[PDB]
């Protein structure tokens, strides 16, 4: 809608920007431990080669 | 809030694009790891 | 016809807030709940294995 | 009765709302889950393919 | 509550129509689940 | 006796009708987990056909 | 009184009290029925 | 005595009403737990026949 | 508790009344219960 | 003595019903459960016949 | 307590009363129990 | 022959109460005690065994 | 406690008279059970 | 909640478009989903 | 000395007495408790007889 | 405390007979228990 | 010294007569305690005779 | 004094909790001469 | 041009110190989750043992 | 403004983060260079 | 130092003297308890003779 | 930028030096520890000469 | 404190006497029991 | 230096003088009880001559 | 200025900041040379 | 050369308290991680065995 | 602290006379216990 | 700040810089015994 401007009037920018970097950060670091966890890992994967040998 | 008229109009359009920004660069970042490691 | 009359009862930014939060729960909460079933996508070796 | 539109005479509508919207969708989770628990599950039968095989 | 008559009258009216609405689809649903799964 | 309703001019109607609705659930729910754990459960009793298999 | 009811409104309330009890026991007894008919348990 | 009638000149007839119903619905449920658990159990006694099986 | 002695009396016959009423319904209960399982 | 109704002067009628009540209620539960452990319980005793059976 | 003299004579008088009446009851109810299941 | 003043250092419903407690107390201590012996009269099959 | 000295002479009475009837009924009771069951 | 009428009206109005246009999506999002791994 | 009539010029002569009685009491019972645990016991030591038999 | 020296000399004097009593109690109970259980 | 009367004049007397009381209870159930499990017991020993024979 | 004792009682209390103690000290003596007598422990 | 601005909504001073505070939180996070893989580069006996 | 802060200050801030920023930013990405010039992981 | 008795002037006496004896009552207890664990015991040492056996 | 030095007019120069120092010592500990339990360790490496034996 | 000069000496002398006498039946104790365990 | 003494301006002696007291005893007493738990033990060695036997 | 510091005060005292944490990065370099001398890692 | 303005911000007392208590525990602690290696100097038998 | 510059000088030599006192007694006891249990 | 003159503060630090380098001293004297009787590294 071209009137959505005013969602500002409602909610206070300050609390939103603060939400939101949380939110992305905490977001981040929860898909990474999930997918830390399954066969798509890159670190133990023994690629290129293997150092602890 | 307290904000006025203007002022919404303005912090919603830098608001706008610089969400567009970053959903850009989230977008590289996924065609790289896609590139890399394809998932699906 | 006259549903509009709600926002005079509930106030609509707490409204916003609950509907938010609420959404982003749930998205979360039926993610998981779909990972440990057999459609999971992460570790079903589709395409390749890359472990091994 | 035909005087049943006095209810709201003595019970508050917001709360009302709000309480009905709250218990329907704590009714609705705990449903689903009780559901999945027996043998009508539909995620993990195997219908109408097996996918980690 | 500090609601008046008329009030009280087009709140109940509303409030019918939308459970009524809100039943209707829950039947839709179980029609469904049913012609799916049979239970009973 | 046909003086009953002076019952209302003691008891808090509100608080009645809250107390009614709330025990009313909880009974429903408590008496629904109780039959679900007998032989008469309807759910995980193969009727008609058993779906996992 | 105690409650700050009046004598009309007791009346009042405790007609449409017993019409409401009446029909949740009506609505009560005609599940037990259908539910006696499909599983007995007596 | 015959003018026992004064015993709510001293007990206050709303919190009597109140704990009495209070304490009847708790009896019946503990009751009926208590029952439950003996052999006079009535839903899992395989009478009249065993939905089960 | 503020009752005057009119009213103390009209709710002792009242409270009488429904006592007695539900002593008559558990009675029948009970008579039902042992003529179907008796545990005596 | 002949003067022992003076004891109402000294303590207060209301919370001794109270109390009365309240303990004997207590009793008769205790009394009940710790009658029912022993060989004297009238349930779980296969008197008349068996009806888990 | 604030009570009166009369008032407790004739409290008394009826607190004995119930007292003796349900001692009666309780006598009755250990004669039938002794009847159907003795235990000394 | 002056013991009766000892009422008049020790209030008298707080003695009645304390000892009505106390004596309430003492008499469920002691039949747990005893029932817990040789001197048991409940799970001790005298005239006959119910349970049987 | 600001009992006066009659009172704390019939109070003083009337215990021990109530002591003496609940030690005679301890004394009986025990009687009993020693000739029901001695444990001496 | 202290809104006006047309205040009432121009946000049920944003509020209605908006909840339908995350409802596309949504159906946009199963509809790929079950085009990839079917469920029922 | 002869004197010793002054003690009760520097301890309140309640609390004394209060305490008395509370710590005759708990040593009463704390007695009976140990003496029970020895070979001491006058209950469970088959004397005259044994009726658990 | 507060009290004077009349009501402290008598107040020793009871205390002290009524020890004396308790004592000459306990001592005549373990005689008796002497002579039916002894320990040393 | 010849003048060590003055210390009541620095400890309160009403105080160390309660503490002097309760410390000395307290070390004598103490020292009973420690004197039975040694093999100094005097309950437990069998002297005269064994009662529980 | 911070107690408020004056000299005098100060001096009285002392001679009678002197006796006091010395009192309690003799029966524990005899108590003790007494365990000894029937328990040798050292 | 105008993002400058965003100086008039959040204060400096507590995003400086949480910029502080997550980063040196991140630093021991990674390092700690690097350590646990066989990306480690303490105990890997490169370029020799010193134990044995 | 709701921090107090006037327009050219909040100018002269933004100028010195985002230097600060940058340079952190370039010794990340040497350090990260060095790291996969030792170890590659990827 | 010859002007030691200035100590007096910074220490509160009645403290010290209470500090004193608790902390000697105190390390009196722990000493012994320390002492009993060792082959130092003199209770449980069948010395002069065992009055167990 | 040259105009750095203004970074004391927004962070209290009392409370960054505290936490700096407590920082650096917290953080010197927690390497120390780290490298210990690794084969780096100096201690518990038996060089030039294990003293135990 | 509060306390004067001659306070503090007179103090200080009861103290350091005491002191001495606690010291002094210490070191008796210590040599009975030496005379009795020789720990060191 | 030589104007050391005027270290007492900034430290309070009486809170010097008890914390330098309760270290030193704790210290006293943990410095104890760690000899005692090593090989330097004298009371549990056996010399001059082992009791308990 | 929120500290309450004048600007030649935050001139002098970043000053002494930056030469005390230059001669402590000094020091650091110099420990972590003597550890590499002893004991390689890398 | 102008250091000696240190104290013009930090208070010396506290200063003081802080370094003797941090000094007093990092004894402690280095001498507890000490015992607990090969260089203990109580329970390694030199320059003799007491309790044997 | 609120002491003075002479109080100051004469604490600091009392506390220095006290400290050095206390050292000696460690060092004679130290010196003993070398003595009688070497461990280095 | 801490209400110290410009005085105190040097007389302070120079106290202070004794002090530390005294313990200091002694620190390193009891390092290099430690080391003549036990050589860690
Ligand atoms: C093989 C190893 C060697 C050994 C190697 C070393 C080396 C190397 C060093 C020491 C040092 C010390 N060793 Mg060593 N040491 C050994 C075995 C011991 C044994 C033992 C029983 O085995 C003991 C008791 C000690 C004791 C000591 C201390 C004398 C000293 C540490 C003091 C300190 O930390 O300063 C504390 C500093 C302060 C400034 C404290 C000031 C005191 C204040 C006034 C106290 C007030 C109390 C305060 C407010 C706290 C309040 C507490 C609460 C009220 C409870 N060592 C063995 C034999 N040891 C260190 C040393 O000598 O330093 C000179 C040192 O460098
Ligand atoms: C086989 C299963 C599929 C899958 C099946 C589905 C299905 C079906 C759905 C999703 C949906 C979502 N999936 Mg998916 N999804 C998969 C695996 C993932 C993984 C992962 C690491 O594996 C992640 C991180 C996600 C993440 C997401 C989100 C983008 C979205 C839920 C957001 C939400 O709750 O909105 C709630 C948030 C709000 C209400 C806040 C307001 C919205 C804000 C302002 C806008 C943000 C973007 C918004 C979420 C739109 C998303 C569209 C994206 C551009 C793709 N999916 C796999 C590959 N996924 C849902 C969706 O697409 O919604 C449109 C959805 O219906
Ligand atoms: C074999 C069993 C079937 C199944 C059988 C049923 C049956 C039967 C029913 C549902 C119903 C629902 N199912 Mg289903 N359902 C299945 C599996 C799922 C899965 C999943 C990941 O597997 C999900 C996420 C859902 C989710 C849903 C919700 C859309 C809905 C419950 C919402 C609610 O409680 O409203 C409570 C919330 C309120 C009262 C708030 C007020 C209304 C708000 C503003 C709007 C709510 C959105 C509305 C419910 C959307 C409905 C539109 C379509 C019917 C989807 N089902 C499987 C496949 N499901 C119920 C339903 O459809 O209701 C209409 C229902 O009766
Ligand atoms: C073999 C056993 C049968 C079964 C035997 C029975 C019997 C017998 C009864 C029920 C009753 C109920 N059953 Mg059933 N029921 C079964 C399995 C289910 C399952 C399931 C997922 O398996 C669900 C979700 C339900 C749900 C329900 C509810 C509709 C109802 C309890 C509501 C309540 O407590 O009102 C309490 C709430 C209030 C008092 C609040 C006031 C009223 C509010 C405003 C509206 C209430 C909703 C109303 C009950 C809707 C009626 C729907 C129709 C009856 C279908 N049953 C199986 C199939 N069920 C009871 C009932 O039908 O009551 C009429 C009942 O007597
Ligand atoms: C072999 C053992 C017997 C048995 C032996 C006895 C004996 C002996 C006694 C009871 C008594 C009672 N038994 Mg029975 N009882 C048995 C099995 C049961 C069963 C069951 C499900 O098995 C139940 C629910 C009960 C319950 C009862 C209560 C009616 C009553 C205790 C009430 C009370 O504590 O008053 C305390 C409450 C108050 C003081 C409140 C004041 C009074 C209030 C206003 C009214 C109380 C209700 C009144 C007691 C009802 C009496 C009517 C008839 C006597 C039944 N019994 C079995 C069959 N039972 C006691 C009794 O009958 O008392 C008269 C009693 O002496
Ligand atoms: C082999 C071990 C001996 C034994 C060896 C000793 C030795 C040795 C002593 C005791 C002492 C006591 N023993 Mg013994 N004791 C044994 C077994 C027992 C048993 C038991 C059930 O087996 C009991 C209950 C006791 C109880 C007692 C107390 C009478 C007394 C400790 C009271 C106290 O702490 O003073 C604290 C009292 C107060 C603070 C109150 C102040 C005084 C009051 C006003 C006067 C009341 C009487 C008072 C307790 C004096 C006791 C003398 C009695 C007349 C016997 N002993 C066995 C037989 N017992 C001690 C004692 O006799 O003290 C004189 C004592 O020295
Ligand atoms: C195989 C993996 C490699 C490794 C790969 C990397 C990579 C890749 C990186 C690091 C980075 C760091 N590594 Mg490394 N690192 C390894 C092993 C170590 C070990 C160790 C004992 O093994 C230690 C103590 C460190 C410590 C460090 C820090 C210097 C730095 C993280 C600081 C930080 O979070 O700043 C956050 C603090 C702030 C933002 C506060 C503001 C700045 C303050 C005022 C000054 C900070 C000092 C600055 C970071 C020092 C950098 C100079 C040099 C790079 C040393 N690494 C192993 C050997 N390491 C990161 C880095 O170098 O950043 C430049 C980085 O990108
Ligand atoms: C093999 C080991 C020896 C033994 C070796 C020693 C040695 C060595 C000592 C003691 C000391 C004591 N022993 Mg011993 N002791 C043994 C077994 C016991 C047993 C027991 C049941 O076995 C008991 C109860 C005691 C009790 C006692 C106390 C009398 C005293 C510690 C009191 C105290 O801490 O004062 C602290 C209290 C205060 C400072 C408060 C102030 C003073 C108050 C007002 C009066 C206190 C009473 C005073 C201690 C009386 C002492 C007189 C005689 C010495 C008995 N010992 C065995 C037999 N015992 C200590 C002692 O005799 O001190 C003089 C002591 O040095
Ligand atoms: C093989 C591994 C090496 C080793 C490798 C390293 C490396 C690499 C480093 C250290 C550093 C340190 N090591 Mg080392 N270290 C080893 C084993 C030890 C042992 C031990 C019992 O084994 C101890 C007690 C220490 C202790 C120390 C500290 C002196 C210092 C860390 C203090 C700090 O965090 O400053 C933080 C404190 C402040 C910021 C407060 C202000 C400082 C005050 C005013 C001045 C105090 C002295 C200061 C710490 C400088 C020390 C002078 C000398 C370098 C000793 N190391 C072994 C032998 N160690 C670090 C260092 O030397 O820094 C200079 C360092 O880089
Ligand atoms: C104000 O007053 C006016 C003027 C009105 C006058 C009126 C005065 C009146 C009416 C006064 C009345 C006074 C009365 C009635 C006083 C009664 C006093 C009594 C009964 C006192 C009894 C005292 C008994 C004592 C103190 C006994 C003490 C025993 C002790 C401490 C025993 C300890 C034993 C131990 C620790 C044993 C341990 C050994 C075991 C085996 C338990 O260890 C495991
Ligand atoms: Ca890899
Ligand atoms: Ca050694």
């Amino acid at each position: 809608n071209a009137n959505l401007y005013k969602i500002w009037l409602i909610l206070d920018p300050r609390r939103v920007l603060v939400s939101i970097v949380a939110f992305q950060i905490v977001l981040g670091l929860l898909i990474h431990m999930i997918v830390l966890s399954t066969d798509l890992n890159w670190l133990d994967d023994n690629i290129p080669v293997s150092y602890q040998a | 809030t307290g904000l006025t008229d203007d002022e919404a109009k303005e912090f919603h359009a830098i608001f706008m694009q610089s969400m567009y920004a970053w959903f850009g660069l989230v977008v590289i970042a996924h065609l790289l790891a896609w590139l890399y490691r394809p998932w699906l």
